[PDB]
RNA sequence: GGAGGUCAACAUCAAGAACUGUGGGCCUUUGCCUAUAGAACUUAUAACGAACAUGGUUCUUGCCUUUUACCAGAAC
């Protein structure tokens, strides 16, 4: 489990070295959007989240990308990581599902958070949204998911 | 329906506390309130939290918390 | 068209430069719940407005534009809304055709998307009253002049002009030499409440003149809502205006009325 | 305790944070427990004041 | 003391590194089968 | 829509994905 | 019970268009901006992809009382404000029929139980100085009419209109209850 | 299809030493007698927790100027 380092956690498996790096350039990132920079507007603060849910999204891309598309690394290498934290099973396990293979997060898939209905517009494709911006005329109205800033999150788009 | 709940890094919620942290915008006259409501809930959290002390042995244990 | 239909609108201020919040020393410690100073009263506070609106120079287009809203961005008629075109909120001045689509609502609600009150307020304060209409500006405290004395009333009723005037339509403007205040009266219910907002805290005369230097520290032109005008002359002139309006409205209702027969 | 039973309710069944876990508004997440500790400070100090 | 408002985690603790904790030093001759196990956080999540 | 529309058409976005802005 | 069981009073018009809509309950939600007591309130957006979220701002004991939509605070049948249409009603007959509401606090909000109705209800620089001034004109109107054949300062005290131009090039123009003098030095 | 989850919802958990269904006969649906089938979980130095807190009301006391806060036994 812990990120941190203690004795309990198992020691590093091998090819961890060549990515090292990598990894450390998100992390230092993940501090630096954390700090506290203040601002007035709701608008803002929640900006400053979209940072890092975008990281966090991004780190796990990589690692996965490198497991199961390229399988450039080692099951003990990746399943070491996992247990690190230093990437989400869970939202993996979706992106190896057929549709949803670009997605945002987890809240973004939630039918029963939303107020009615489901899945933020976030979900659904430009390809359509645009189909009521023809009718209606008013062009689109959307552009930041309040959870993620996601802009068009499924796997099309 | 029901998928279960999502869980995401601490780092979203390192944030929101350290910036609800500031307090004097108007944006927060909601929070406030809300403040004022887990004031009933606390001793609840106060017990969830000290019954997992982590015991001489274990040096740093890590939990599962629920947040507002 | 070429003015505010043309270029996209602008932020004023940015974000950092924005006001400090925690309005400061009216007293010694500073209470967390409401947003105040704690012990001890002085002098009320209030300050002129270190920003003002540019009437066609900041106002363009934005998003709300775009995306179809009403309400007007307020802190755009301060002209300091540091989100520039990403506001949803409009920037600009009032035509009279959004009023054309604001008039369904504006029995409840501003040009900013508030909820009007019913019985105005002691002092006759900051937002308006459903129960009536009321187009008509009171201005006070005109000494946001600082106290240079401007060589003519009608330096006065220049300067007025020359600001409200902006603004919107008018119908006039009275200043009073007698009583210091300048009555304003406009078309729209909606151009009204929009310069009300604005106008509040200014100080005067030229990009600089005089003192200009030290306009800052003025305490900044009251503008308050107005009462009647107690004269017969204007309140005559007033009954006879509603009454050719009812004459108008008689047709609407003989109209889908006298369809429904 | 012993000569004095308490014989407990049947339908306790629906917990607190069931209950609360469901809405909106709660989150879920993992975290060392000091730093729970402090948040725990930040927040009930916030809320006294 | 009161005056000394308390110092964040993400900055002064997370860095520090732990200092270790009791344990005791077993054996690999009496208690050779729990020596694996025995202080684990949670013993076993896993033993299938 | 046709797939050769919607692959050629995606790029114009300015980031990659799903952070990246069409317009 | 009862506070639910009077139902939303809405318009049919500023409801919007759209075919189904959605709308919330919220059963204790603001008093009325008018007898300042609680009751149920209803939002929801007039159509679905809107940025602005009607709400209902008063009683329906109080829009039964004066007949209006809640949202709206229109005439229920008329799509009126209450000072016009008890104003219209109050014409023909002759003199009647204002309704006369309530200052103080508990004085409205008891006179918001008695089921009375009422009235409304009951039933349903070149200067130019231009004289001859008009007292009832704007100037919107002045300018306007200058504007639609083709700039101001006017004093409605001494029926005086002063007016100054951008160019003399609309000096032609302008010329090309009027007392014309092109008046300039 | 198998394994799992510090996942969810809906049922049930203290009694004639005790559950439920079905067939046959009687009174007239309950119910009684008889025949038959299946029975998770919990029970005999008796019980869901080889654990152990608080509150209310009503009494008996102890602190003892009075109310919170309390002292230690009982019943509900
Ligand atoms: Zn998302
Ligand atoms: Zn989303
Ligand atoms: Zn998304
Ligand atoms: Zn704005
Ligand atoms: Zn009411
Ligand atoms: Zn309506």
């Amino acid at each position: 489990m812990p990120r941190i380092k203690t004795r309990r956690s198992k020691p590093a498996p091998d090819g961890f070295e060549k990515i090292k790096p990598t990894l450390t350039d998100f992390e230092i990132q993940l501090r630096d959007a954390q700090k506290d920079k203040s601002s007035k507007l709701a608008a803002k603060s929640n900006e400053q989240l979209w940072e890092i849910m975008q990281l966090h999204h991004q780190r796990s891309r990589y690692i996965y990308t490198l497991y199961y598309k390229r399988k450039a690394i080692s099951k003990d290498l990746y399943d070491w990581l996992i247990k690190e934290k230093y990437a989400d099973k869970l939202l993996i396990a979706k992106w190896r599902k057929t549709g949803y293979e670009k997605l945002c997060c987890l809240r973004c898939i939630q039918k029963n958070e939303t107020n009615n209905g489901s899945t933020c517009i976030c979900r659904v494709p430009r390809a359509q949204l645009e189909e009521e911006a023809r009718k209606k005329g008013t062009q689109v109205s959307f552009h930041q998911c309040v959870h993620c800033g996601c802009r068009g999150c499924a796997s099309t788009d | 329906l029901y998928t279960p709940k999502a869980e995401m890094p601490p780092e979203h919620l390192r944030k929101i506390i350290n910036t609800h942290s500031d307090m004097a915008s108007k944006m927060y006259n909601t929070d406030k309130k809300a403040f004022l409501g887990a004031l009933k809930y606390l001793p609840h959290a106060i017990l969830k939290l000290l019954e997992n002390m982590p015991h001489p042995w274990e040096q740093a244990k890590e939990v599962k918390v629920l947040y507002h | 068209m070429t003015s505010w239909r043309d270029k996209s609108a602008k932020v004023q201020v940015k974000e950092s430069e924005l006001p400090s919040s925690i309005p400061a020393q009216t007293g010694l410690t500073f209470n967390i719940w409401y947003n105040k100073w704690s012990q001890g009263f002085a002098g009320n506070t209030r300050f002129v407005s270190p920003f003002a609106l540019q009437p066609q120079l900041h106002s363009g287009k934005t998003r709300g534009d775009n995306d179809g809203q009403l309400f007007f961005c307020l802190f755009f008629a301060k002209g300091m809304c540091c989100l520039g075109p990403k506001c949803e909120y409009l920037h600009h001045i009032p035509d009279e055709e959004d009023i054309g689509k604001l008039a369904l609502r504006t029995e409840v609600l501003d040009c900013f998307g508030r909820e009007k009150f019913a019985d105005y307020r002691e002092d006759m304060g900051g937002i308006g009253s459903f129960r009536k209409k009321n187009k008509t500006l009171y201005v006070g405290g005109i000494d946001g002049a600082l106290n240079s004395k401007h060589l003519k009333p009608a330096q006065i009723e220049s300067r007025i002009r020359f600001v409200f005037s902006r603004l919107g339509d008018i119908d006039r403007i009275r200043y009073v030499e007698s009583k210091n205040c300048g009555f304003v009266k406009f078309k729209y219910q909606a151009n009204a409440e929009f310069a009300k907002e604005a106008m509040s805290n200014q100080t005067l005369l030229l990009p600089s003149d005089k003192e200009w230097d030290d306009r800052r520290e003025g305490t900044g032109l009251l503008v308050k809502w107005a009462n009647e005008d107690p004269d017969p002359a204007a309140q005559k002139r007033l009954q006879e205006e509603l009454k050719l309006e009812s004459l108008n409205m008689m047709v609407h209702l003989i109209n889908n009325n006298t369809n429904s027969a | 305790n012993e000569l004095h039973p308490t014989l407990p309710t049947n339908h306790n069944k629906t917990k607190l944070l069931k209950s609360l876990k469901n809405t909106k508004y709660f989150q879920q997440t993992t975290i060392d427990w000091v730093e729970a500790g402090l948040q725990l400070c930040r927040q009930g100090h916030n809320m006294l004041n | 003391d009161d005056d000394e408002p308390p110092l964040s985690y993400e900055q002064h603790i997370e860095n520090i590194e732990p200092l270790d904790p009791i344990n005791l030093p077993l054996d690999s001759q009496d208690d050779e089968y729990v020596k694996d196990w025995l202080y684990d956080s949670r013993p076993l999540e896993e033993d299938s | 829509f046709t797939k050769s529309e919607l692959k050629r058409r995606r790029k114009t976005r300015k980031g990659d994905g799903p952070w990246g802005s069409w317009s | 019970d009862e506070i639910n069981e009077p139902p939303p009073n809405i318009c049919e018009q500023c409801l919007g268009d759209e075919a189904n809509i959605r709308m919330t309950k919220i059963p204790q939600g603001s008093e009325c901006k008018i007898c300042t007591l609680p009751f149920t309130l209803y939002h929801f957006k007039t159509s679905k992809r809107s940025n602005n979220i009607i709400k209902t701002l008063i009683c329906v004991r109080c829009a039964t009382q004066r007949n209006i939509c809640q949202c709206c605070m229109l005439d229920s049948r008329w799509h009126i404000p209450i000072q016009l249409r008890d104003h219209l009603i109050s014409l023909v007959n002759e003199e009647n029929v204002m309704t006369e509401e309530a200052k103080n606090d508990m004085m409205k909000r008891f006179l918001s139980l008695k089921n009375v109705k009422l009235g409304g209800a009951q039933i349903t620089t070149k200067s130019f100085f231009l004289y001859n001034i008009d007292a009832s004109i704007p100037e919107w109107k002045i300018t306007d009419t200058v504007s639609q054949l083709l700039s101001l300062i006017v004093n409605h005290k001494a029926k005086c209109g002063g007016l100054r131009f951008q160019s003399s090039e609309l000096g032609e123009r302008f010329v090309s209850i009027f007392i014309i003098p092109w008046s300039s030095g």
